[PDB]
């Protein structure tokens, strides 16, 4: 068992899923056609692909994934792409008219009429499933379908699956770079769903990914392809503990306990190292201590947040490859002893460690340089309220003149919704800073 | 010697962790990463050239 | 006289696998179950740990526990994993998540019925069960919760049997889990109530042994489990083999437990030396007694020199002279009375086992009821108070229905134990 | 009487692939 | 372009040149034909699609 | 066959026949006097479609005397029931071999929280309110006897009268009488559920003078709890 | 050839000789194996022979 | 339309001033308490009791 | 000393076919009817189940019944179909339609005349028979209806001889129809005062026997039927083979029926070992008795925790000593006497037979009369009250000449039986 159901919503979520699945196929040996080499004896057979792929009578290895987009463009291009015979013709839902970066339209008018069969497909996946570890959602709250429709799906999943774990990777608007102008509206309106119907939320804004790619990964023209590849790498690193063997195997509900101290407190930071190119890959020493230091560098997170502008609460480190407990303990000790990184006074340990024997894989033409050892970070820290501060300031600038609100009003949303989301986000940031407040 | 017949797990004087091939494994890891990194820097040069 | 062992959780199961490898090597049992021992002493008392089958296969008296089936699968894949009986692998579908509440009330309870069935049947298979053994980690969820739930229902069924628990208490700088203080605090009072003798293990001092005594360049969990298996096998040396001065688990308990709540022992092993320093070391009773009392040699992260030894026990193995094995104890008492408690004269018990581990002329396991255990308990208490003050991670535990009042119960019981050790340390004649 | 469920008729000209 | 072909050599893979491999806990039975040996082969505890 | 006709056709003596008959009737009388689960009846305001039917069902329709015979046999049955066979045997023993219960056991019960829990919740209230709370003087005979015994033992050990804080110990102990008849405590209490005494010989225990509570069978979950397969 | 219960360790102690560590590898193999076997003698009748 | 959900099912975070009860260490002399415990303890014997005869 | 058997319904026919295969294998009778056994003990008492013809063929003493001729064709085309007498295949044209009324009043009656003709012919053809056996399922139409009609007619005709019936009581978790409550109630209230003794079968327990004891991949109905066949063979082994401690069906009836209405028994088999764990466990009398009294080993799905054994009976086969086959019964009677009742002391009947089932050196069949057997009756009665309270599916039964009074009387008898079992479920001392 130990399988999780992946859900991808919006152009951004669909491309995240495309990168994740092209990584997982190479991770487990499934070819783009959907077939992987198999044994003859029934006793000896690995099921490391069970977490992501479900076997079929015809030998196919269908991913345990759903794609959902109101705009048919991305899903149709996937249907015409390389993995056409990999991805199921169903569970690849297509709409007819997009949300047009409108949370109200994606949550009340157009999201309503497609979420109905979205739950049908998700529950079909769950019925095929037998050991569900959780739901594995990828989207961007910047737009309409990613925010409104993703939200709607989140509360329907919560109401029809009880306390099943949900891991939501959301591409928040960056502090200073964003595609849309109503993007702050969409993000703020989605904050409620990300707060109430998301057990753990991960921040994946594009600003930090672009800067990390330019600085360490050393690319002139970072693109959505590269950022989705990085997101796929971080997702694979997080799930590799239950995917493969390791000295300290950790499961989804296993590290949720060590990551989330309070139910309202679950929006966590993420980082990956060594995220380096071939240029520095054979010039800088990549030991366990060095990769841990690079992880805890406050310029290396996939989210552009400064841990020094807050204080850590719980760091979960997914070590993979050459890693050994005797070195990860020393890395934890040196992280503790250096004072540029602080923890809350009420969490003395503050560290969860999971060691996996599988070194991370790469992709053809991979921007990541292949390394024998790596480590991922999932950190709950009080500094995450700062990106919420940025986004609500954008929202306040937008909403002072009540601009771009007529679309939401005409798509069936009350104006008071903006207010409700505003005090909800304010309460969230207050709760964060109060968690970080000294006793 | 390192091939003592009478030091099994029960005697506890021959451990599994001394790791006598530690230096050799480091050298092999280092050569492997040199091959990988040279190949990938060639790939990066090819990407720029293309 | 038979002892049946149960290993719970990832840590406990791997420790038990290494321990069973050690015992099978001791008794000349290869992984397929046959007996290729070189002497009949390994066959005389092979019934203590192994039960013979119809075909002569020696099945270990072992019961395996977890919620994650991966630990069972890895144990079966282990070199000696084919020794264990297939039905003794009891496992669940979802792990405990380091959550003592799931390990003790919801997932453990719904799974422990078959565990008790297996333990009961294997206990009744024994002619006269000498005791029950447990190996688990307090920091973990299924190791601590399910192990405590085991011992709670084993003590009630067998009140007079020796409960031989090996609990791996997490260390601060060795920690890899944040709810470890919670699990340890919730398990300490259960250990106090339902364990004839609890002999603690700490990875801090285990790594200290591996790095300074053995000078291993990269010790993994296997070396730590080997060090634990050392004492796990040495505590029953007199049980499995003859000796000049025999002993057993109950004799050790009566000589090491002055009061019912004072049954937490800090241990050690000897001889242990690095590969390069082993040809320079002349094995002797003096060297063994030097290494057994060394603070660095202790596999607990509680400094022996800070506290005072309530009781000590020397399970010496091998052919050695009795007046000197007794003299190395009386002399150390006489020259270090400050390290021992005054009102308990003759703090050291010594026992001799005829057969040492093969390849060793003689060895020794040290069992110490030092009053310094309250320090390593007080460290956990400080961590628990820090986490509990701000309701940190209480929602995960209260999701299963466990109570803040029960958290307070655990804290109060642990504080009572710590103050018990402190008061018996500073009590005078 | 509720409208038919999972109906493919009446969706023409509307942004719905299924009807209720 | 031999990246996905060769596998990183670790403390846990052993040294292919020397042939000595660390024998650690937490290793499942190996099938030498999948993408990598470090694969959660759960046949013993999860007799998949049967029983 | 019915039992009466069976013995009419059998080859018993008349006295043996009436003896077997009487045994059966007394068994059935005891069964009648025993408690049951009520014979359920069709509900009031039942759907009409449950009763009224179709021509197909009246085509497949294939009794008054049968019902009358049923009712007559039933009526004579309850008439006979309306118109002690099973007895207990003395388990008592002669003087000098009798067994006596424990008044402390009678006082103690599962429903009431134990003395250790009582003291713990008193300490909890003390800590929560921040003020010292006076422990009420217990009026139970077992409690006062235990308090007196603790005071006497403390006087015998230490040559002074114990303080109230030190007498707070009498609450958190389980007490029992010994063979000599003096009040004492159990250091290693045994479970109320049946357990094992492993001396040089291994022996069952249902009830021993070493248990806190009265003997009770342990509640065990059903073996067929979930579906047999995954 | 299982060693008997009443194995006389005094005989083995008389047989062992000082400065008798072989140089060659299989000779060391057998000598250390014999040393390992030597440790299975009982102390209660260590020198007892019944003569 | 999809119904608006304003629910706040997840509990509010505890305040830093809000704390549980800590300590509760039994402030009593443990050595004396244990000695009195031993003095007043009754003997216990796992030996089978003297069962009365069938003629009793 | 012989038993003549009948199979009713599809379930009963399949179970009887498997039972006859097992018996033919034990007695060395190949499907063509000849004898190839390699012992005189197989021929000395082969007349218990087989009658010799003019040509030496051994025709089984079996009567087959089903309104559906499909199962008749299947059983005669099976591997052992040619064994049975052609005239004993008694069948109708239209099936019972899962209707107790149709199988007991309308269609069963028109065929029960020829059925009794065949059974009477066989009974008088053989010399002096111990009694009649029947195999059926209570949840079916003809297995319950015609089975109960057959039992009633055979009690009319031969009350001198014993009556044993194997009824497969359905379970909601195995329920493949909707009229299990009606059929099961209408059959049990018959068997209470008609069948001399009726041991219970549940497919729910049969399924997880194949898991907690066999761990096999694909369990089918034929796989299940072998358990019933093996227990039947163990029950009637002593009539066919010698033993140190001999027994027969009347002996079991006397030792297991304290009161006439308390004749429903809970039954099990041992050993039940898996292929993987076959060599791991060492089979002995202790393991056999532990498996006998293990709750999960029962092949009826009622929990024995909630009831107390009225009586028990262990029918051992093979080569074992007598004092350790009585001492283990003493051992259980002492260890877990809470399973037993005090007013009936020494609740265990024992028998020893020298011939074990093929493939066993030791084996045993366990038949228990417990107060827990009313759990299935209570659950079926709850379902019956739920269905009958709203008059659901009652028109089918009332259109076949049956009245509501039959259901009322069936419910009354079921409640009386449940209450008289629950009399002694209290754990009095
Ligand atoms: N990291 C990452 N971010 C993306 C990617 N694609 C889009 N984004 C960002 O995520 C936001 C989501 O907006 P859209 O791409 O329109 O997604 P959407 O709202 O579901 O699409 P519509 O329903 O048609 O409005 C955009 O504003 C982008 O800035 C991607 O592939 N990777
Ligand atoms: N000595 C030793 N310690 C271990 C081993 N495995 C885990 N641990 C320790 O156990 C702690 C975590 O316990 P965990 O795996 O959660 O226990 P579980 O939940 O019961 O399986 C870690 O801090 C490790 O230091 C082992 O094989 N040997
Ligand atoms: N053990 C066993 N049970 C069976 C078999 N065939 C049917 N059953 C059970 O019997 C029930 C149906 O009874 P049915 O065959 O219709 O009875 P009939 O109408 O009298 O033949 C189902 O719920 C099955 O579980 C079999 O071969 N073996
Ligand atoms: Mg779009």
């Amino acid at each position: 068992m130990r399988e999780a159901i992946c859900i991808h919503i919006g152009q951004a979520g669909c491309q995240v899923g495309n990168a994740c699945w092209e990584l997982f196929c190479l991770e487990h040996g499934i070819q783009p056609d959907g077939s992987m080499p198999s044994d003859k004896c029934i006793g000896v057979e690995d099921d490391a692909f069970n977490t992501f792929f479900s076997e079929t009578g015809a030998g196919k290895h269908v991913p345990r994934c759903l794609f959902l987009d109101l705009e048919p463009t991305v899903v149709d291009e996937v249907r015409t792409g390389t993995y056409r015979q990999l991805f199921n013709p169903e569970q690849l839902v297509s709409g007819k008219e997009d949300a047009a970066n409108n949370y109200a339209r994606g949550h009340y008018t157009i999201g309503k009429e497609i979420v109905d069969l979205a739950l049908d497909r998700i529950r079909k996946l769950a019925d095929n499933c037998t050991g569900l570890q959780g739901f594995m959602v990828f989207h961007a709250v910047g737009g309409g379908t990613g925010s409104g429709l993703g939200a709607l799906l989140l509360e329907r999943l919560s109401v029809d699956y009880g306390k099943k774990s949900k891991l939501g990777y959301t591409v928040y608007p960056s502090p200073q770079v964003s595609t849309a102008v109503v993007e702050p509206y969409n993000c703020v309106l989605s904050t409620h769903s990300l707060l109430e119907h998301t057990d753990v939320a991960t921040m994946l804004d594009n600003e930090a990914i672009y800067d990390l790619t330019r600085r360490s990964l050393d690319i002139e023209r970072p693109s959505y392809t590269n950022v989705n590849r990085l997101i796929g790498q971080v997702v694979s690193s997080l799930t590799a503990s239950l995917r493969f063997d390791g000295a300290l195997n950790v499961d989804l509900t296993e590290f949720q306990t060590n990551l989330v101290p309070y139910p309202r407190i679950h929006f966590v930071l993420t980082s990956y190292a060594p995220v380096v190119s071939a240029e520095k890959a054979y010039h800088e020493q990549l030991s366990v201590a060095d990769i841990t230091n690079s992880v805890f560098e406050p310029a290396g997170m996939l989210t552009k947040c400064d841990p020094r502008h807050g204080k850590y609460m719980s760091c979960c480190l997914m070590y993979r490859g050459d890693v050994v407990p005797k070195d990860v303990n020393a890395a934890i000790a040196t992280i503790k002893t250096k004072r540029t990184i602080q923890f809350v006074d009420w969490c003395p340990t503050g560290f969860k460690c999971g060691i996996n024997y599988q070194p991370p894989t790469v992709v053809p033409g991979g921007d990541l340089a292949k390394v024998q050892r790596a480590v991922c970070m999932i950190a709950n820290s009080t500094a995450i309220a700062e990106v919420f501060a940025r986004i609500d300031h954008k929202f306040d600038l937008m909403y002072s003149k009540r601009a771009f609100v007529h679309w939401y009003v005409g798509e069936g949303m009350e104006e008071g919704e903006f207010s409700e989301a505003r005090e909800d986000l304010a309460a969230l940031e207050k709760d964060y800073e109060e968690v970080g407040a000294e006793s | 010697g390192d091939d003592d017949p009478r030091n099994g797990p029960s005697s506890l004087q021959k451990f599994e962790g001394e790791d006598l091939d530690y230096a050799a494994r480091k050298a092999a890891q280092q050569r492997q990463q040199r091959q990988w990194a040279q190949q990938q820097v060639n790939e990066k040069l090819a990407k720029k050239w293309m | 006289r038979e002892i049946v062992s149960c290993q719970a959780g990832q840590c406990g199961n791997q420790i038990g696998s290494k321990f069973w490898e050690v015992i099978s090597d001791e008794h000349g049992v290869d992984p397929t179950g046959t007996y290729q021992g070189d002497s009949d002493l390994q066959l005389e008392r092979i019934n203590v740990y192994f039960d013979e089958s119809s075909g002569g296969r020696y099945v270990p008296r072992a019961v395996l526990m977890d919620l994650e089936p991966g630990t069972m699968d890895s144990v079966r894949a282990g070199p000696y994993g084919q020794l264990f009986r297939p039905d003794n692998f009891i496992f669940g579908q979802s792990g405990a998540g380091n959550n003592w509440a799931k390990g003790h009330y919801t997932e453990g309870a719904e799974l422990i019925d078959s565990v008790l069935d297996v333990c009961r049947k294997e206990a009744e298979s024994c002619d006269c069960l000498q005791g029950f053994q447990l190996s688990h980690s307090l920091g973990g969820g299924t190791g601590s919760g399910m192990g405590t739930l085991l011992i709670s229902k084993l003590r009630e069924e067998y009140p007079d049997r020796i409960m031989m628990t090996f609990s791996v208490i997490p260390s601060p700088r060795v920690s890899d889990t944040v709810v470890e203080p919670y699990n340890t605090t919730l398990s300490v009072h259960q250990l106090v109530e339902n364990s004839d003798e609890s002999m603690c293990i700490d990875n801090e001092a285990l790594y200290d042994i591996c790095f300074r005594t053995l000078k291993l360049t990269t010790p993994t969990f296997g070396d730590l489990n080997h060090l634990v298996a050392a004492v796990m096998s040495g505590v029953t040396c007199c049980l499995r083999f003859p000796g000049q001065l025999n002993s057993d688990l109950r004799k050790l308990a009566v000589n090491l437990v002055p009061f019912p709540r004072l049954h937490f022992f800090m241990m050690g092993f000897a001889p242990l030396t690095s590969r390069g320093s082993q040809q320079y070391r002349g094995l002797s009773v003096a060297e063994l007694t030097q290494q057994m009392f060394d603070a660095k040699n202790m596999m607990q992260a509680a400094d022996p020199r800070h506290g005072r030894y309530l009781t000590a026990s020397a399970l010496f193995r091998g052919r050695m002279s009795t007046k000197e094995v007794d003299e190395q104890m009386l002399n150390v008492q006489n020259k270090n009375s400050s390290y021992f408690i005054e009102w308990i004269p003759n703090n050291i018990k010594s026992s001799i086992c005829d057969i040492p581990p093969k390849g060793l002329k003689m060895s020794v396991t040290f069992i110490g009821n030092n009053t310094c255990i309250q320090e390593m308990f007080r460290r956990v208490g400080e961590q628990f108070t820090g986490m509990f003050r701000r309701k940190a991670f209480l929602h995960w535990y209260t999701g299963e229905g466990m109570d803040e009042m029960e958290f307070t119960e655990a804290e109060s019981n642990m504080n009572d134990l710590v103050s018990e050790y402190q008061q018996y340390q500073d009590a005078t004649v | 009487a509720p409208p038919p469920t999972a109906s493919t008729f009446g969706i023409h000209g509307t942004s719905a692939v299924v009807a209720n | 372009q031999d990246y996905l072909s060769d596998e990183p050599i670790t403390l846990y893979t052993g040294n292919p040149n020397t042939g000595k491999t660390m024998t650690v806990h937490g290793k499942t039975p190996v099938d030498p034909m999948s993408s990598s040996r470090f694969g959660k082969h759960t046949h013993f505890s999860e007799f998949k699609y049967a029983y | 066959t019915t039992l009466e006709k069976q013995l009419q056709a059998s080859t018993l003596s008349r006295q043996c026949r009436v003896d077997l008959l009487s045994h059966a009737q007394e068994l059935e009388r005891s069964s009648w006097g025993l408690s049951k689960k009520m014979i359920t009846l069709p509900d009031i305001k039942l759907p009409p479609a449950t009763t009224m039917s179709t021509d197909n069902s009246v085509k497949r329709s294939v009794n008054k005397e049968r019902a009358q015979e049923y009712t007559a046999r039933k009526q004579e049955k309850e008439d006979m029931i309306s118109s002690t066979y099973f007895k207990d045997c003395s388990h008592k023993f002669v003087k000098g071999a009798r067994g006596f219960s424990d008044p402390f056991r009678t006082s103690r019960s599962r429903t009431a929280l134990s003395g250790r829990d009582m003291d713990f919740v008193y300490r909890y209230a003390e800590a929560s309110t921040g003020s010292v709370i006076e422990r009420p003087q217990p009026a139970d005979d077992a409690s006062v006897a235990a308090t007196a015994a603790y005071r006497k033992a403390f006087q015998q050990y230490k040559g002074r009268l114990p303080t109230t804080e030190e007498m707070k110990e009498a609450g958190r102990l389980v007490y029992a009488f010994d063979e000599n008849g003096c009040i004492g405590v159990i250091q290693k209490p045994h479970s109320c559920y049946p357990h094992m005494h492993i001396s040089a010989v291994k022996k069952p225990i249902r009830a021993c003078p070493y248990q806190v509570y009265s003997p009770e069978v342990p509640p065990v979950r059903a073996a067929r709890s979930e579906f047999p397969g995954p | 050839p299982q060693l008997a219960r009443n194995t006389n360790g005094a005989l083995a102690y008389s047989q062992r000789s000082a400065d008798s560590v072989p140089a060659d590898e299989d000779a060391l193999k057998e000598f250390l194996k014999s040393r390992g076997r030597e440790g299975f003698a009982a102390s209660a009748y260590w020198g007892a022979t019944g003569e | 339309k999809s119904e608006y959900h304003r629910e706040k099912t997840k509990p509010d975070v505890p305040l830093r001033n809000e704390h549980p009860v800590m300590g509760l260490r039994t402030e009593k002399n443990f050595v004396v308490a244990n000695a009195v415990e031993n003095t007043m303890a009754v003997p216990t014997k796992v030996i089978p009791a003297a069962q009365p005869r069938a003629t009793d």
